[PDB]
DNA sequence: TTTTTTTTTTTTGAGCGACTGCACTACAACGTTGTAGTGCAGTCGCTCTTTTTTTTGCTGGTGGTTTT
């Protein structure tokens, strides 16, 4: 149950916090977090070393996401297999973590994000 | 063995967790979570519950304990309540308000 | 006090439904193949998944029959 | 609220009394009259579901199992049979508690049934079943009476003092004294 | 108090769940009434009048009451067993508890099973001279469980 | 209440008992005089009726 | 719905903009259901109990 | 409504027909008057029986207070010389035991 | 490897404590007898509460029901 809860937290960090795991892979802690960090970052580093020692591939969600951003930002020529225009209807049709990949995709693919806001002025922070 | 739990098992497990050495620091974590307590219906108080409340909020600074109740309404002695726990709580505390 | 129940004048909805075509309706040979809905859908999935430009590989057909559960 | 209410269940029904009415029908009627009106006249017998299997062995004796044990013990002690063989027979079936508690239960039930049998076989005579043919109010009653001794009627049951058993003994005494049979009836 | 506290730091403990719901509704209504009386600088209640007279600032108190009205859904008004279960599930490392457990409402069946196990492991290998006294004390394990 | 008046309905009068047997005694003594009464402390199951 | 935090997750201690939360998602779902209603809105809730006729309070949003 | 189910409620007119009926506790389970801990006496000692009957009488007085403090306009009581003892006319009644 | 029948319920309280009747000796009133106190046994009332406490991922994220 402890391994299942830690794997759930690691999957949630892979989805939402790529910079925390990218810093934990180097071996450096993050200043300003809670008490439950001294047993998670060496566990994550040992997990990365264990999956690198095994025959399983290195790639996961966060590093492939960063590699996708890097290979769409530095590439001058558009790679084949990409569509022309992509419609995104609704707010929950894209979670607010893939917006950097959407900005990378907008350089080569016309993206129409149909946004449903209840107010017409600016009301955010 | 079955991994199940009961209603009194929560009180017994919290009392056994506070009964240990490190669990007092856990009580300090409760002092990091809720630094106040307003406990209604203190006539229906088990001795395990009063032991938990005394271990968490006896004399630590910045935390307040407000036991609101009535000793003339303790009619749940068949269920597990006890007015002698309320009399022990009255003998332990110093202030009284009516 | 007197009371009566109201009678519905018009129908609540017409015959509105999202339907399909089905709603409006020697020892080893393909003639000896078992005829059914499930082998038909299996052959349809085989014709859907297989690429037409690439040549057919026998080990791929063996893997598809192992995944489907037919005879080797 | 414009409907009729529930009318009363008791209604005057037409009924013709037949010629030959058996004694068993009269015994089933005077054992329970409302049940005999339900399950025989309009043939409505309310079938209740059987009890579920208990999750543990019987540690005590109560109810129908205790009544069957007392009935078999009273039928065994009325013929001066060996009670230890019936004890081993009930222990081999699992109806008795395990160990010494079953022996204690069998000892107190054997003491009670021996106290009852000392009164039962104090005035017991060997009697056989006889036939009953009566004609009352133009109605024929045909039946059989079991264990008719020359002293009268002798019945024994391991139950309490109730009025249904008294009604049954009174019906048997009326059907016994109507065709000969001078003597008392005892239960 | 030395510092003002939020809605997620005030702990109210009441045993009955309907009493906690009624107290949560009454505290929400009192928060709304005090927010209205602080925005209007007047009230029809004498205790609310003294509450308005005790504060010098009106805008910050009304903003705090609006934040309390918005955070009343996340209020810490729990029962006894609910607060104990939340403290066990929150700090599971210091307590030594599991993460997912099944809660049973009635423990009478397991108690009767344990009493039957005790009666089997104690009263069965006893001889007649002790089992007679055990039978004189209780007929079976049901009378002992009732005691 | 002051000058306001209210007639006493059947929901105002409440009988405070301690057990279930004396509650059934009160209910049987009250239903004999054509007065219906409810038992708010009735924890009996519907599957036993 | 309100879901208790695990207790040792760092995302609950420090929240960000793009963080999943069941409370804020339901409070925005109620606003989207209020906006999406074109002609008629029919909100129904249990205001009275059927057991002891006790008063039941509605949600904070309603 | 029972006395335990009438705690915290409100009733205009309250009738108490059987408030004089009392129950004598036989089991010896009491609390110490100094340590305030639950003491269960398995032996039939009369001191533990009296110390448990005192707590039973205090619980009955608390039930009487709870049942009396729920009326608003009018409360009615049923008083009678109830005798728990099997003697018919012994010169004394058991109303002081209630 | 085939296949037959069948509609009858029962039982369940016991320990605590008093009322009343008959026997049985101790002792004072008038050797014997009436009154008083206690033991034992058959018979009978009575009476046996009250109640509630909860975490469970809406779609947690390569996800997704239905036609030929």
């Amino acid at each position: 149950q402890l391994s299942s809860k830690a794997a759930d937290l690691f999957d949630q960090y892979l989805v939402y916090r790529p910079d925390w795991l990218a810093q934990w892979e180097t071996g450096h802690l993050v200043e300003g977090l809670g008490e439950a960090q001294a047993w998670q970052a060496p566990l994550w580093k040992a997990l990365v070393e264990y999956t690198h020692q095994l025959g399983q591939p290195r790639w996961h969600r966060a590093n492939l996401y960063q590699r996708f951003i890097e290979t769409l930002e530095s590439a001058t020529t558009c790679p084949p297999g990409l569509p022309s225009r992509v419609f995104i209807c609704g707010i929950s049709a894209l979670p607010p973590v893939y917006l950097q990949a959407l900005q990378a995709l907008g350089k080569h693919i016309e993206i129409h994000l149909l946004f449903t806001n209840p107010c017409r002025y600016y009301w955010g922070d | 063995r079955r991994g199940e739990l009961g209603f009194d098992d929560m009180l017994s497990r919290l009392d056994s967790a506070l009964r240990s050495e490190s669990g007092e620091v856990l009580a300090a974590a409760i002092r990091t979570r809720f630094p106040v307590a307003m406990i209604d219906e203190f006539q229906d108080t088990d001795p395990q519950q009063y032991r938990i409340f005394r271990r968490i909020w006896h004399h630590q600074p910045e935390t307040a304990l407000l036991l609101i109740g009535d000793p003339k309404q303790a009619i749940y002695a068949f269920r597990g309540a006890d007015i002698f726990t309320y009399m022990k709580a009255r003998s332990e505390v110093h202030a009284h308000y009516t | 006090a007197e009371l009566n129940a109201k009678t519905l004048q018009r129908l609540p909805g017409d015959n509105w439904r999202v339907t399909s075509y089905s709603g409006l309706q020697p020892t080893l040979t393909p003639h000896q193949f078992p005829r059914g809905a499930s082998p038909g859908t299996f052959l349809h999935s085989l014709f859907e998944d297989l690429d037409f430009t690439q040549p057919v590989d026998p080990n791929w057909v063996r893997e598809k029959l192992e995944l489907g559960g037919f005879e080797s | 609220q414009a409907g009729k209410a529930h009318s009363e269940f008791v209604q005057p029904l037409p009924f013709t009394l037949p010629e030959t009415v058996p004694l068993e029908t009269l015994q089933r009627f005077w054992a329970h009259p409302v049940r005999a009106f339900f399950q025989m006249r309009l043939q409505v017998n309310f079938r209740t579901e059987d009890s579920e299997i208990p999750d543990t062995e019987p540690f005590i004796l109560e109810g129908l199992s205790r009544y069957q044990i007392n009935q078999q013990l009273l039928n065994a002690l009325v013929e001066q049979d060996d009670a230890e063989r019936l004890f081993r027979r009930f222990r081999a079936a699992g109806d008795l508690p395990y160990g010494a508690f079953g022996e204690i239960f069998w000892e107190t039930q054997c003491q009670e049934m021996q106290q009852l049998a000392d009164r039962v076989i104090a005035c017991r005579q060997p009697g056989q079943s006889m036939e009953i043919d009566l004609a009352c109010n133009g109605v024929q009653i045909t039946g059989w009476l079991p264990q008719v001794q020359p002293d009268g009627l002798l019945r024994w049951r391991p139950s309490l003092l109730s009025v249904a058993q008294g009604m049954q003994l009174w019906l048997e005494h009326l059907v016994y004294c109507a065709s000969g049979g001078n003597g008392e009836s005892r239960l | 108090f030395p510092r003002p506290l939020t809605v997620e730091e005030l702990l109210v403990v009441t045993f009955t769940e309907a009493a906690t719901a009624e107290l949560r509704g009454r505290i929400r209504s009192n928060i709304h009434e005090l927010r209205i009386a602080c925005l209007r600088e007047t009230t029809d209640n004498p205790l609310y009048e003294r509450l308005l007279e005790e504060i010098d600032d009106k805008a910050q108190a009304a903003q705090w009451l609006l934040l309390a009205e918005r955070q009343m859904d996340e209020a810490a008004v729990f029962t006894i067993h609910g607060f104990c279960q939340r403290m066990l599930n929150l700090n599971a490392f210091e307590s030594g508890m599991l993460f997912e457990q099944q809660l049973i409402e009635d423990e009478s069946l397991l108690r009767y099973q344990a009493c039957a196990d005790f009666w089997r492991r104690h009263c069965y290998p006893l001889p007649r001279e002790i089992a007679q006294v055990v039978f004189e004390t209780w007929k079976g394990p049901q009378a002992l469980l009732r005691d | 209440n002051g000058d306001d008046a209210r007639p006493v309905r059947a929901s105002d009068i409440s009988v405070l008992v301690r057990s279930r047997q004396e509650a059934a005694q009160v209910r049987d003594a009250l239903t004999l005089l054509e007065i219906p009464s409810v038992y708010l402390s009735n924890r009996d199951s519907v599957f036993e009726t | 719905r309100q879901l208790a935090p695990l207790g040792f997750d760092l995302m609950s201690q420090k929240p960000k903009r793009g963080d999943r939360s069941r409370r804020d998602d339901d409070r925005y779902l109620f606003l989207e259901a209020l906006i999406s209603a074109q002609q008629k809105l029919y909100i129904s809730y249990i205001g009275r109990s059927i057991q002891d006729n006790s008063e039941r309070f509605p949600s904070v949003l309603v | 409504v029972t006395i335990h189910k009438s705690k915290g409620l409100e009733y205009p007119l309250v009738w108490l027909p059987f408030i004089t009926n009392f129950r004598v506790q036989e089991q010896a389970f009491y609390h110490d008057r100094h340590s305030f801990e639950a003491v269960l006496d398995l032996n039939a000692a009369p001191e533990s029986v009296d110390l448990a009957e005192a707590e039973r009488l205090a619980e009955d007085l608390r039930l009487l207070y709870v049942a009396l403090t729920r009326s608003v306009w009018h409360c009615s009581l049923g008083v009678a010389p109830l005798v728990r003892r099997r003697g018919d006319k012994k010169g004394d009644t058991d109303v002081h035991q209630s």
